[PDB]
RNA sequence: GGAGCGUCGGGCCCAUACCCGGCCGUCGCCGGCAGUCGAGAGUGGACGGGAGCGGCGGGGGCGGCGCGCGCGCGCGCCCGCCCCCGGAGCCCCGCGGACGCUACGCCGCGACGAGUAGGAGGGCCGCUGCGGUGAGCCUUGAAGCCUAGGGCGCGGGCCCGGG
RNA sequence: ACCCACCCGACCCGUCUUGAAACACGGACCAAGGAGUCUAACACGUGCGCGAGUCGGGGGCUCGCACGAAAGCCGCCGUGG
RNA sequence: AGAGGGCGUGAAACCGUUAAGAGGUAAACGGGUGGGGUCCGCGCAGUCCGCCCGGAGGAUUCAACCCGGCGGCGGGUCCGGCCGUGUCGGCGGCCCGGCGGAUCUUUCCCGCGCGGGGGACCGUCCCCCGACCGGCGACCGGCCGCCGCCGGGCGCAUUUCCA
């Protein structure tokens, strides 16, 4: 129930939405992961530049 | 920090602020936005008046770069440009007035709130209003369409 | 300064020790032991430090220079004084009074070193006048 | 021939029972540590005639010798020797307590330096 | 430097002795005078009754001006038109008591408050014994005991009124000042009386102690001050 | 037994500030000891404002300074501000002032040295002058804050001008039954 | 011949009410104190000429704004001084300032204090783990446990002794 | 603070209730366990930083992470909000 | 083994016993005293200490003073020099001072009207000396005054210690 002056506000957790919750713990891990494979392009395409065409 | 909220204070008593007479049940109201129209109209009807009705007219595949168009003041038309454009005027003396391309700076219309300074300018820009056309006349400048 | 290092300091110190609704302050060169503003040997431009020597004889005052705090190897100047009880107070005195040095200090200054030669009372006295040790 | 303290006034208290807990009497489960009652209808909590007493902040000491123990001092828990020095410039008014932990040759290192000090021992003659 | 400042502070020493010398001899001729006065107020009502008594006449004396009024019942379970004028008396405690200018308005919220007090026609003794014996300011809104003129004075002086003595004159002359003089007695903490009452809840009149009961509040003074 | 209602008997006012920073309570040492010792009451203003919130003691625009003191008289004077003063890039010539303020931001700072403006802290102003003689004592507009747009007799309401709490503002956000007149009624 | 009923006296009895006093807390005081004169405060101080027992010859006012501890004065000798606290000796000291001043401290005056539901503040109350920190404690005995032992705190609780 | 005596006082708690010592319910006793949490969104208050701006994400550059899945920096500093 | 093979610690309920005390209004409780126990602190006078003083005994070297040395403080002449704030002079760093700029110039250079780099210009940051001023806890050097320590002097109406 409504209590004096608010947004009458629409949250979308109705869903069984804890089954998807995606958390981020990762990404710093990927981040490196993406890293080091990102070297090891730049070294196998030896003189050519990292950044692609 | 549980250390500094509420619940803390509340053991030992019976309650948990939650009174007695009435208690803590689930969902007295209903759930959520219920009663919009019956039981919780008064709420709705002196705080949000106008929820309830359509108005106006559909617009199916809406797309909001077509209607793109950040304004700016003449308020501040200056702030665009480095001041030693505007020093470099009020200076000078072949009465040269200084280019101020707006589009550049990401605004598209130029509407007209605020005193512009007697200093003549072009400003370039791809809608203007009617009064910050006159005011940019009246320092004795140019208005600039560009596409 | 030492009004602003003291708002830094005040609850904080590892030198502090609050404990049984007391608090106090280990801090060297504080007479007085007090967690205080005025009784506080690191915080003041000019501070004063009454220990005993370490001889077991007598007593050292500790004088800060004012030169140049923040080469703290040069900052604190001692100075032992091994004299009869009532001209060491004196000497204290005078340190303190006719140089207008810390003059807030002064007469606690002059009760420390006077605790402290007491310090040096006789332990031996002390056991002798606890116990009658007459008639087993 | 002990430690006299600076002051040794009359201290005098408002009340020396222990407040016991309601209802601590009849049951095991229940400890004699106060709480206020809560209850709807309770002869305590709303001060009968006949019951046990409910502390307030009425009962409080008086300042001058609130934490003055019988002798006249304060306690000060000293933990080792350094601890002590301390009390160096007060011990006319606060005494060291040796705390419970403390080893009993260490103990008896910290009881002589306060009798150079004069610093009077609340727990002295002890450990042994 | 030194021997001149010295003298000037000497001098002004003195300056101070003498001024408080010379407040101290009007505070005392004062006194006189209002012995005086009171003396004159006295015979000259007997006077003119005797007067009157001599021709086959009446002397009926002025209506009275100022009257005491004791709050003589608690504060529990109190209408809230009494409630009001009784803190328009400030005689919120029960047995608190003020004096009290009569005139057609106050005399009615007397009667409004009735069965809630006591009062009447104080004598000249009881406004001594009430101010001497429990005489407080209102000083920067602390109850205050006047323990000194250096008071009264302070607050009142403005008035012409410097001492216990002109406050006692303002009070019972009821005089211009009067507004300002009992307002700046904190109203009177008097005890239980002595010996009890007749009856709390009923009127003077009909055996009881509310009420005007005039001459008579003065002895209900004595046994309370 | 006495009748009073103790409702009312505490006042509510502040008396320190509630930050714990140093710097500021050091000015609060300050000012308590020359409000309680000087006659000023220029002290006492500045004190009180010391222990004020942020909500409490708003913004003053260089422009809103600059007109305080185009009036006509507090010429040769001092501005003083406990809160900060900001830019206005809508003003464009800025006259030598005289300032106090808690903090200038670093744009309104280079624009008044500039112009031969000088910049003062509150234990410069003390200093300059412990009973507040000669100054300008402003403040920032205490009603800028877009939350008391919410305030007041509330939206739906007749005559109420007050900015309701929406999601989001757009055709299809309120603006139906309640405030045309062709869907029910309007206020 | 009331220990009954109606009318009335004195006298005495006691509630957490009233009065005085103590002590605790809360509220209030534009409260006080970062080191100074001052108690209805109603000035202080240069400095220049002219002078001196002169003064400011104003109300039965009973009086506050002016008067009798000195203004000039004792000493050096009509003229000079009327001197400096590293020393007037101090009830006021403006030359420097607590035993006191963790300024979130310390101190002073008043007033007040029922409380369910409920709200807020403070807890050097309590539990477990983390960063710091105690040149902490501990096999010369930690934690826990038990205790007609000693204490502290209004209380949550806590500290010591012995086992 | 252990026990005993005596005078006065004194019904059993919890709870729902206008009203509970109730012939209203729950409760033989002790130990351990045991109930206003977290996420998201909003609003107001307060604290801090910057201020006509602010912002950090997401991404990237710096390390084998002992402490690091931190810390730092970015014409990305502003696509964008 | 007061760790004995389901055995570390070993709480409470509950039970056994041992000791003490009580006992016809179920027990238990609050307030108030009393009696008894348990231990705890004593005292085999607790007359408790500390200043200063007067007297009476006994014992070491001084203090006061100079002299020599060291260290510290504070000061102004800012005296001499280092130090830094505001201002003015050098247009002097400006190219031997860099970044920033929608300020300018493609008279330039290089690479392809644009990019990069010069070159002007403006904003900002640094050298040279003189002058005025805040002479600022930002330091040195001499001189002064004062303090303290060590050692020299001083032998005893002194300055200590002790009873
Ligand atoms: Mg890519
Ligand atoms: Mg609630
Ligand atoms: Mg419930
Ligand atoms: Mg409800
Ligand atoms: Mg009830
Ligand atoms: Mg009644
Ligand atoms: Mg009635
Ligand atoms: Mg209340
Ligand atoms: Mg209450
Ligand atoms: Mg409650
Ligand atoms: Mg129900
Ligand atoms: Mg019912
Ligand atoms: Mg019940
Ligand atoms: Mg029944
Ligand atoms: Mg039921
Ligand atoms: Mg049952
Ligand atoms: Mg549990
Ligand atoms: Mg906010
Ligand atoms: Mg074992
Ligand atoms: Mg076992
Ligand atoms: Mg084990
Ligand atoms: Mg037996």
């Amino acid at each position: 129930a409504p209590s004096r002056n608010g947004m009458i506000l629409k949250p979308h957790f109705h869903k069984d939405w804890q089954r998807r919750v995606a958390t981020w713990f990762n990404q710093p891990a990927r981040k490196i992961r993406r890293r080091k494979a990102r070297q090891a392009r730049a070294r196998r395409i030896a003189p050519r530049p990292a950044s692609g065409p | 920090p549980s250390r500094l909220r509420k619940t803390r204070k509340l053991r030992g008593h019976v309650s948990h602020g939650h009174g007695r007479i009435g208690k803590h049940r689930k969902h007295p109201g209903g759930r959520g936005n219920a009663g919009g129209m019956h039981h919780h109209r008064i709420n709705f009807d002196k705080y949000h008046p106008g929820y309830f009705g359509k108005v106006g007219m559909r617009h199916y595949h809406l797309k909001r770069n077509q209607s793109f168009c950040p304004t700016v003041n003449l308020d501040k038309l200056w702030t665009l440009v480095s001041e030693q454009t505007r020093v470099n005027a009020a200076k000078n003396k072949t009465g040269a007035a200084p280019i101020i391309d707006v589009v550049r700076s990401g605004y598209y219309k130029v509407l007209g709130k605020g005193k512009l300074p007697k200093q003549p300018v072009i400003v370039k820009a791809k809608f203007f209003s009617r009064r910050a056309e006159e005011k940019i006349k009246g320092v004795g400048g140019a208005c600039v369409l560009v596409a | 300064s030492a009004h602003l290092q003291w708002m830094v300091v005040r609850n904080c110190s590892s030198f502090l020790i609050k404990r049984n609704k007391q608090t106090y302050s280990t801090e060297p060169n504080n007479l007085k032991a007090r967690n205080s503003f005025r009784y506080n040997g690191l915080i003041h431009r000019k501070t004063v430090g009454v220990e005993p020597a370490a001889d077991g004889k007598g007593v050292v005052v500790v004088m800060k220079r004012r030169s140049g705090q923040r080469k703290p190897a040069t900052s604190y100047v001692r100075t032992t004084i091994n004299k009869n009880a009532r001209a060491t107070l004196s000497s204290i005195r005078h340190m303190i009074r006719k140089n207008k040095y810390h003059p807030d200090l002064r007469m606690a200054a002059i009760r420390r070193a006077s605790a402290i030669l007491r310090s040096q009372k006789p332990v031996m006295v002390k056991r002798k006048r606890t116990r009658p040790t007459k008639s087993s | 021939a002990a430690l006299r303290p600076l002051v040794k006034p009359k201290i005098v208290k408002k009340r020396t029972k222990k407040f016991i807990r309601h209802q601590s009497d009849r049951y095991v489960k229940i400890k004699r540590n106060w709480r206020k009652p809560r209850g709807i209808d309770n002869r305590v909590r709303r001060r009968f005639k006949g019951q046990i007493l409910m502390p307030n902040i009425g009962y409080g000491s008086n300042k001058k010798t609130k934490h003055m123990l019988p002798s006249g001092f304060r306690k000060f828990l000293v933990h080792n020797v350094k601890e002590l020095e301390v009390l160096l410039m007060c011990n006319k008014s606060y005494c060291a307590e040796i705390a419970h932990n403390v080893s009993s040759k260490n103990r008896k290192a910290i009881v002589e330096r306060a009798a150079q000090l004069a610093i009077r021992v609340t727990n002295p003659n002890a450990r042994l | 430097n030194f021997a001149e400042l010295k003298i000037k502070r000497l001098r002004k020493k003195f300056a101070q002795k003498m001024l408080r010398k010379a407040r101290r001899k009007l505070i005392y001729e004062k006194a006189k005078h209002y012995h005086k006065e009171y003396r004159q107020m006295y015979r000259t009502e007997i006077r003119m009754a005797r007067m009157a008594r001599k021709a086959g006449n009446f002397y009926v004396p002025a209506e009275p001006k100022l009257a005491f009024v004791i709050r003589i019942r608690g504060i529990n379970g109190v209408s809230p038109k009494v409630r009001k004028v009784l803190q328009l008396l400030r005689l919120r405690q029960i047995f608190n008591g003020t004096f009290v200018k009569l005139n057609k308005a106050s005399i009615n919220m007397l009667r409004i408050v009735e069965p809630y007090i006591a009062w009447g026609y104080p004598n000249l003794k009881s406004v001594n014994e009430l101010i001497y014996k429990r005489g407080y300011g209102k000083i920067n809104k602390k109850r205050i005991a006047l323990t000194d003129n250096a008071l009264i004075a302070r607050s009142l002086g403005k008035y012409g009124i410097i001492c216990m003595e002109d406050l006692i004159h303002e009070i019972y002359t009821v005089g211009k000042r009067f507004k300002e003089a009992n307002n700046f007695l904190w109203p009177f903490k008097l005890s239980s009386p002595r010996g009890g009452m007749k009856k709390k809840t009923t009127h003077f009149v009909e055996g009881e102690d509310a009420g005007n009961r005039e001459d008579q509040i003065n002895r209900l003074i004595r046994r309370m001050n | 037994g006495v009748d009073i209602r103790h409702n009312k008997d505490r006042k509510v006012r502040r008396k320190e500030p509630k930050s714990q920073d140093i710097y500021l309570r050091l000015l609060v040492k300050l000012y308590r000891f020359l409000a309680r010792r000087t006659n000023s009451t220029f002290n006492q203003v500045v004190l009180k404002r010391l222990f004020m919130s942020r909500t409490n003691r708003p913004p003053l625009s260089l422009s809103r300074m600059i007109r305080k003191m185009k009036l006509p008289g507090r010429e040769g004077k001092t501005a003083v501000v406990v809160g900060t003063i900001t830019d206005d890039v809508r003003v464009q010539e800025v006259p030598k002032l005289k300032v106090c303020a808690l903090r200038v931001s670093s744009r309104a700072r280079s624009r008044i040295l500039k112009a031969g403006g000088k910049i003062l802290t509150f234990d410069q102003l003390a200093l300059d002058s412990p009973k507040g003689c000669g100054t300008v004592l402003l403040s920032g507009p205490r009603k800028g804050r877009e939350v008391y747009r919410h305030f007041g007799k509330a939206p739906g309401t007749p005559h109420s001008h007050t900015k309701p709490y929406v999601r989001s503002k757009g055709r299809k956000f309120e603006r139906a039954r309640g405030r045309r007149a062709s869907r029910g009624y309007k206020n």
